[PDB]
């Protein structure tokens, strides 16, 4: 549990989008009064062996933990992701619920594939039939209110 | 308030 949070925040403090120093949601609040539309994630503070992510938007800031199931990592208790394998990489699959995926835009040079003069043309790349469905939103005490949070921080 | 802060809910619970 523990090794698996902490394991997460070494390669993730290492992209420099983890700024420990502030307060719980403190800490993740300050991304609107800087980064405008960035989420960040602090350290809890404690045994400082946990870390709480939360982001802005027009309903309030939210903040959001991972939580660990015996030997996998997620940020709810509800095994509806097993797309990936048992004790895969633990917030590296949550994530994709405090940001986008992983890959940077960069890819050797070339277009592998160009998109130039193309109509009535699906455009389904990355989605070879693999979907697990991703999307950070606020509840309202009984309506879910849908926001779509996908901005890195980056220091500033 | 001076104590509570880091209070919060859950993202898109399953479907």
């Amino acid at each position: 549990e523990y090794q698996l949070v902490v394991n997460a925040v070494r390669k993730l403090q290492e992209s420099g989008f983890y700024w420990s120093a502030v307060t719980g949601g403190e800490a993740n609040l300050l991304l609107s009064a800087e980064p405008a539309g960035t989420f960040l994630i602090r350290d809890s503070s404690d045994q400082r062996h946990f870390f709480t992510l939360s982001v802005k938007t027009q309903s309030g800031t939210k903040n959001l933990r991972i939580q660990c199931e015996g030997g996998s990592f997620s940020l709810q208790s509800d095994p509806r992701s097993t797309q990936p394998v048992p004790r895969f990489d633990c917030v590296l699959k949550l994530v994709h619920h405090y940001m986008p995926p992983p890959g940077t835009p960069s890819f050797s040079l070339p277009p592998t594939e160009p998109s130039s003069e193309v109509p009535e043309q699906p455009p389904a790349q990355a989605l070879p039939g693999s979907t697990p469905k991703r999307a950070y939103y606020i509840y309202s005490g009984g309506e879910k209110i849908p926001l779509v949070l996908s901005r890195p921080l980056s220091s500033n | 308030s001076t104590a509570s802060t880091v209070e919060y809910s859950t993202v898109v619970h399953s479907g």
